[PDB]
């Protein structure tokens, strides 16, 4: 059944773009904004198709009603829901579903009041009490920015998506533009994909019902920390934040899943900037985050630059000698300390050049204990040590050696040094296997979601070039 | 905690269960460290660091080194009011003098009064730059401190048997620079240095091929401390 709902739902929007070119952007948001109860803001210079998304969006319903206003400098709240009599409001806004407000930046004070009640409330009063509003979509454009120490800014910082919408600039996609023959007043939406007002309500629950996984908060929460760090950020307060979880849970709902997906955080680059200088700070830190930190980009960058520093150290030890490392600390005696990665067993052997009759016998190679090894080279003493692996574990005459081996001396005091039997190097091969299997896992994931409506296509071509740019590398070293 | 600390300050954050912020001072290319800037003693960097890193709470102690190794003093006029501590450290090792000379007006924790609610912490060397026995130290207090529990601290330090030989020569470093036959021993020292500074310059030019330099700025006639602008060449400090 929650598969489904993803084939509903672009079928729906694919007859809403029907007419307007090169502006996805600005009709798949607004679609997720009416069906979970957001708003949307538009900015651009006027004739960039700003008006007719208002009125395009309502076809998708049963029971929707237009309003086109645009504020002036003498507008009166009368003119707005509804001259009085108690107010005499017949298909304005408090019983509207859809209503459109062009050049918002230049109302009253008394205008500014009233649209601050209608938004976390829904409510509106009217004389006396107050009424509910079935207002499902909130959408409002203009030209121009506000100031910096004004009244205005209570409303903006209250609005979640921001569009930023531009003129055509595509030259193939402009010539079915000069000349199209779709008109803009029908009905383009079929009678099948338009829901009811009983899945409308039901909707609006089950969006919270959605889980948060716990690798998604390690991204929200990274991304608040990492806005703190730059001074010129836009501040954001705790009331966005409370809105941007129904922002990503609503995206991953009407995409056939049931958790917030990773890819949802890239709706988040129009709910934090607020003008042009923040735009492009915004937009950079969320692109590094997603080809760095989503998908594990950065850190697999961190595991692959460690296997090529590898690869050219065991170029001079797989002819085979064992250097001995000394230990850091203030002791008196000369401690020496075993060998890190290169040896990991315990009860392993070790060869030697010149043979020697120890135990008036011969021997090809010695075995070690990595118990007994890590005592005797540090708290001193006699070290004991079979031979050819059998026996019991017989003392030695072993001492360190000026270009730190292992001499082993006789009765005749005669020099032996010790080496460890060697084997694209194993070790490098296999920590080179579990780090490329990880980034078909991470692949996998990505390789399932791309299908999601609510994404821009612009994206597409620079989260899938962050992952072919380390895979690209990772084979490089394995050649 | 300064980021130029001491060895004798990595053994203290390695006893005491707390978690430090380091800094992040100026610094050239000759290998000479400048100073903490004004931007880290905000109050919108003091909280800056202490969400971002777990398990941290409000700085109830700043360890500030002034001066550092080399000898370049800050500007405390501009940190009693700035930084929000109410126990700034000054380690002021190595200027065992900022009090005989008028050179040296508001530019220590010594100098000025007492800070509303904030007080002044300076562990000034007393066999470095004076005249005294070895293992020998002061603690200079401006404000309110501990005096009867703080002893206990002390005695885990100090045995029961102290050598006066040395406490005598504590107090003795103290008595040696009162009045003015003592003041006499600073100004003397830096009339001796700024002398010194211009028989290099004198001995550069007048010379035939490459000769010393000492950092300093292209005009030395001046008696004081020479500040660090920002339209300088000779400090390299961007
Ligand atoms: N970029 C565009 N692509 C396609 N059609 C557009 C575009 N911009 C405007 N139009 C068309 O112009 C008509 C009027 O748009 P209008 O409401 O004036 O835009 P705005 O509200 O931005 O001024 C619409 O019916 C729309 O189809």
């Amino acid at each position: 059944h929650p598969h489904l709902l993803a084939e509903r739902i672009s079928r729906l929007s694919s007859s809403l773009e029907k007419g307007l070119y090169e502006r996805s952007h600005a009709i798949r948001l607004c679609l997720l904004a009416a069906l979970s109860g957001e708003s949307v803001f538009l900015l651009g210079p006027p004739g960039i198709a700003k008006s007719l998304i208002a009125r395009r969006l309502k076809f998708a319903f049963q029971n929707a009603r237009a309003f086109e206003y645009l504020m002036t400098r003498f507008s009166t709240p009368e003119e707005v829901f509804g001259p009085l009599s108690e107010r005499l409001t017949s298909g304005y806004l408090p019983e509207a579903e859809i209503v459109f407000l062009d050049e918002i930046w230049k109302a009253g004070p008394a205008i500014l009041n009233t649209l601050l009640t209608a938004i976390n409330e829904r409510q509106f009063r009217n004389g006396a009490h107050v009424e509910k509003i079935p207002m499902r979509l909130l959408v409002a454009a203009s030209n121009e920015l506000p100031e910096a120490d004004s009244s205005l800014e209570a409303l903006y910082d209250r609005m979640l998506i921001r569009l930023w919408l531009d003129k055509v600039q595509d030259k193939a996609n402009f010539r079915s533009m000069l000349t199209s023959q779709q008109d803009e007043n029908d009905n383009p939406v079929p009678d099948a994909l338009q829901v009811t007002d009983e899945e409308y309500e039901r909707w609006q629950k089950e969006i919270g019902e959605i889980t948060l996984p716990d690798h998604v908060f390690e991204l929200i929460f990274m991304l608040r920390q990492q806005l703190d760090k730059l001074p010129d950020a836009p501040y954001v307060s705790d009331r966005r934040w409370k809105k941007a979880i129904r922002l990503l849970q609503a995206s991953a709902f009407f995409s056939g899943r049931s958790a917030v997906a990773p890819v949802d955080l890239i709706l988040l680059k129009d709910c934090l900037w607020y003008d042009a200088q923040s735009l492009n700070l915004i937009q950079q830190q969320i692109d590094v985050l997603m080809t760095g930190h989503a998908w594990q980009q950065q850190g697999m960058l961190t595991r692959l630059g460690a296997i090529v520093q590898r690869h050219l150290q065991l170029q001079q030890q797989q002819k085979t000698a064992l250097t001995v490392i000394r230990l850091g600390g203030i002791f008196s005696r000369r401690q020496q300390y075993q060998l890190p990665v290169n040896v990991t067993a315990s009860t392993l052997t070790l060869l030697l050049q010149k043979p020697l009759k120890l135990h008036d016998m011969e021997v090809v190679h010695i075995s070690f204990e990595r118990s007994a090894l890590e005592q005797w080279l540090s708290k001193g003493g006699e070290i004991r040590g079979k031979l050819n692996g059998i026996g019991f574990a017989q003392k030695l005459n072993l001492e360190v050696d000026s270009a730190q081996h292992l001499v082993v001396r006789d009765v005749s005091l005669q020099g032996s040094t010790l080496a460890l039997p060697g084997s694209l190097p194993g070790e490098i091969k296999q920590q080179l296997e579990e780090l490329e299997s990880d980034w078909r896992k991470q692949h996998a994931l990505f390789s399932e979601q791309q299908k999601c409506l609510f994404i821009p296509g612009d994206w597409l071509g620079r989260i899938e070039a962050s992952l072919q740019d380390v895979g690209a590398q990772i084979r490089q070293a394995q050649q | 905690i300064d980021r130029n600390c001491h060895k004798s300050l990595t053994h203290l954050m390695m006893m005491s269960d707390v978690t430090p912020i380091y800094f992040r001072p100026t610094r050239n290319a000759y290998g000479i460290l400048g100073g903490i800037p004004q931007s880290e003693f905000q109050h919108a960097t003091i909280a800056k660091r202490v969400k971002e890193t777990p398990n941290a709470t409000w700085p109830v102690h700043a360890v500030i080194t002034n001066s550092t190794y080399d000898g370049l003093l800050y500007n405390t006029d501009f940190i009693k009011k700035t930084l929000d501590v109410k126990s700034i450290h000054f380690d002021s090792a190595w200027v065992p003098y900022t009090n005989f000379s008028p050179i040296y007006e508001g530019k220590c924790g010594m100098s000025g009064g007492r800070v509303e609610g904030k007080v002044i912490y300076e562990t000034q060397s007393t066999h470095k730059l004076l005249a005294a026995f070895s293992q020998a130290s002061m603690i200079h207090v401006k404000g309110d401190v501990n005096e009867e529990t703080f002893n206990e601290a002390y005695m885990m330090h100090t045995t029961t048997s102290p050598h006066y030989g040395i406490v005598a020569s504590t107090e003795t470093a103290a008595a040696m620079m009162k009045g003015n036959a003592g003041k006499r021993l600073i100004n003397g020292s830096i009339e001796r240095a700024i002398k010194f500074r211009k028989e290099i310059k004198r001995l550069r030019t007048e010379s035939d091929g490459w000769f010393f330099d000492v950092w300093q700025p292209d005009h030395i006639d001046t008696t004081e401390c020479w500040p660090l602008r920002s339209d300088s060449t000779w400090h390299g400090f961007k």
